[PDB]
């Protein structure tokens, strides 16, 4: 019933600043001490700090104080870390994470926030379908998908069904194209039976431009 | 700051084997309490991280019986005494004793799972990007085992080159396979300059590669 709400991405030019919201709920605000963390390439996972949500001061970890500023809002439930003066280093997915057995352990985290540091505009994908065909059968099963192009910056979700289909669902990690974009493929093995009675729809999610699409993949007669 | 340092940095076993990856502090994580604050957490790609271990040998609460921690001092194990297809990700170790808090480098665990031959799919440009004027190919390597499968590109047989794109799952939680999607793109008019598109599959698993194909506008 916990559950820690965050913003998804962020995209922002270099030299600006970003505020990170997490959303508490499920549990009383104040009860625990909200924590920041970083996991970015090369540096890996990262503690950045931990603030009280009683007098609503933060310990930091040293390397992230001043660049980030940790405050926690009691009106809204929300905790919020605003990093300053952007730089390509700071692109990263940022973690808010609680502990609710004193100091001991992070049971409870957030989905993570994609920031992204970059002079480019946001940029919506393109969703093509992958029809199942006589060219995608394999003894009795049928492969289908989505094709999920030409997107910036990252990330893209893709769910099949509003997630009611899971078992052979498979999510590409995306590819980098030579403009510059982003583009990744999603597919799903269903059986070659049941083409005229299912529809299978790919639910696309463009965090940073939070383009929401919802595309029928229909069978191909060939 | 105190560096945790994992070993190995990958760790691979195959089905029905235990696993175990070590992690070293740099210097001494007793809290001022007395008690030591060492974590274990498993990260599948594109998902947050999960407890598993608390304060070095206590298991959390869900986490199956399977996994135990332990360590003295500055050294300490995580230990899985039969890896599930289910356990593979990366495994970070973390210290909260002394301020700022840090984890490990991270494990990347794989099962090494019998050899499995890729299904091979081949979805040709559909209607509706065609109409845009660029004309993407998809052949898709389904359910493999290991994941070195190589995707030769082929225009009326004559092997292609840059133009195209692919990627590799992370290796799957239910049967400790690995998919591969490859993307040919071409505008129309040089989509529509040849006739057989195919997609050659050379893989481990398979004796001969597997070739799937089509015929442009059939
Ligand atoms: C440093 N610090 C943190 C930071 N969180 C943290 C989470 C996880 C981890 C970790 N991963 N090991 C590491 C740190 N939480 C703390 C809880 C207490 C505490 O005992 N109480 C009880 C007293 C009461 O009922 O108020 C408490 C509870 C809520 C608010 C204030 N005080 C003391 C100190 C704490």
């Amino acid at each position: 019933q916990v559950q820690l709400v965050q913003s998804g991405a962020e995209v922002k030019k270099p030299g600006a600043s970003v505020k990170v919201s997490c959303k508490a709920s499920g549990y009383t605000f104040t009860d625990y001490y909200m924590h920041w963390v970083r996991q970015a390439p090369g540096q890996g996972l990262e503690w950045m700090g931990e603030t009280n949500p009683r007098n609503g001061g933060t310990t930091y970890n040293e390397k992230f104080k001043g660049k980030a500023t940790m405050t926690r809002d009691t009106s809204t439930s929300t905790a919020y870390m605003e990093l300053s003066s952007l730089r390509s280093e700071d692109t990263a997915v940022y973690y808010c994470t609680i502990g609710t057995s004193g100091y001991d352990y992070f049971d409870y985290w957030g989905q993570g926030t994609l920031v992204t540091v970059s002079s480019a505009s946001t940029k919506g994908p393109s969703v093509f379908p992958l029809a199942p065909s006589s060219k995608s059968t394999s003894g009795g099963t049928a492969a289908l998908g989505c094709l999920v192009k030409d997107y910036f910056p990252e990330p893209v979700t893709v769910s099949w069904n509003s997630g009611a289909l899971t078992s052979g669902v498979h999510t590409f990690p995306a590819v980098l194209q030579s403009s510059g974009l982003y583009s990744l493929s999603s597919v799903v093995t269903v059986p070659s039976s049941s083409l005229g009675t299912q529809t299978y729809i790919c639910n696309v999610n463009h965090k940073p431009s939070n383009t929401k699409v919802d595309k029928k993949v229909e069978p191909k007669s060939c | 700051d105190i560096v945790m340092t994992q070993t190995p940095l990958s760790l691979s076993v195959t089905p029905g084997q235990p696993a175990s990856i070590s992690c070293r502090s740099s210097q001494s994580i007793v809290h001022s309490d007395g008690n030591i604050y060492l974590e274990w957490y498993l990260q599948k790609p594109g998902q947050s991280p999960k407890l598993l271990i608390y304060k070095v040998s206590y298991r959390f609460s869900g986490v199956p019986d399977r996994f135990s921690g332990s360590g003295s001092g500055t050294d300490f194990t995580l230990k899985i005494s039969r890896v599930e297809a289910e356990d593979v990700g990366v495994y970070y170790c973390f210290q909260a004793s002394h301020v700022p808090y840090t984890f490990g480098q991270g494990t990347k665990l794989e099962i090494k799972r019998t050899v499995a031959a890729p299904s091979v799919f081949i979805f040709p440009p559909s209607d509706e990007q065609l109409k845009s004027g660029t004309a993407s190919v998809v052949c898709l390597l389904n359910n493999f085992y290991p994941r070195e499968a190589k995707v030769q590109w082929k225009v009326d047989n004559a092997l292609q080159s840059g133009n195209s794109q692919e990627s590799v799952t992370e290796q799957d939680s239910k049967d400790s396979t690995y998919s591969l999607s490859s993307t040919l793109t071409l505008s129309k008019a040089d989509y529509e300059k040849h006739k057989v598109y195919a997609c050659e599959v050379t893989h481990q698993g398979l004796s001969s590669p597997v070739t799937k194909s089509f015929n442009r506008g059939e």
